[PDB]
């Protein structure tokens, strides 16, 4: 997540996303606040990565 | 700044003497692009006045200060590639003119930044790049030029 958002690149993103979802079956959840904590507020140092997410 | 200044200075001299093979043209594209990317370049791309304010008290502020001033070197250099490859195109006056207004905002930020504190840095006083060969030849051309194939995009 951190290299992809560095790149601005959605396949790793992709990658993650899945890889945690199959993880799940509320870690989802608990992985997307973890993300909404110092992750998502920057994700990229530019906020388009905010827009590409 | 300075490589740039080099650059184009270069490419100058390699129009007007070297052509009178496949190689000079990759140099002239790429600046080509930097020319339109940097024309819609504005501020939150280079993270200015806004998250850094370019301070003499931190690093980060001296990096995005140091990052201005390469700004402003940058845009005239292109100044100088735009006016240097055609005879005198409306667009490229455009892109000039787009360029100088970037530089012109760095200007009037970097001002307020050294109406804060006192002017003891010469480094905004600093040189520009432009030749004086340049300048001499673009003050003819505004000022006393009235050739109507140039006035129409000098207006």
């Amino acid at each position: 997540m951190a290299q992809a958002f560095e790149s601005c690149q959605l396949d790793s993103m992709v990658t993650a996303f899945l890889v945690v979802r199959q993880a799940a079956l509320l870690s989802y959840a608990d992985w997307f606040k973890a993300s909404f904590g110092s992750t998502r507020g920057y994700h990229g140092c530019s906020k388009k990565a905010l827009v590409f997410l | 700044d300075y490589l740039l200044c080099c650059i184009q200075h270069c490419l100058a001299w390699y129009k007007n003497t070297v052509i009178p093979e496949a190689f000079y043209e990759d140099l002239d594209d790429i600046l080509e692009s930097i020319t339109n990317r940097m024309i819609k370049s504005e501020l939150e791309d280079f993270e200015l006045d806004k998250s850094a304010d370019f301070s003499q008290s931190t690093s980060i502020g001296i990096k995005n200060n140091i990052s201005a001033f390469l700004v402003m070197g940058v845009c005239e250099v292109l100044i100088e590639y735009n006016f240097s490859i055609s005879s005198f195109s409306k667009n490229r006056f455009e892109d000039i003119l787009s360029l100088f207004m970037c530089y012109k905002k760095l200007s009037d930020i970097l001002n307020e930044k050294a109406g804060k504190a006192k002017t003891k840095m010469a480094n905004k006083t600093s040189d520009s790049l432009l030749s004086m060969k340049f300048v001499s030849s673009l003050l003819t051309a505004l000022f006393r030029d009235s050739i109507q194939s140039h006035q129409e995009s000098l207006s």
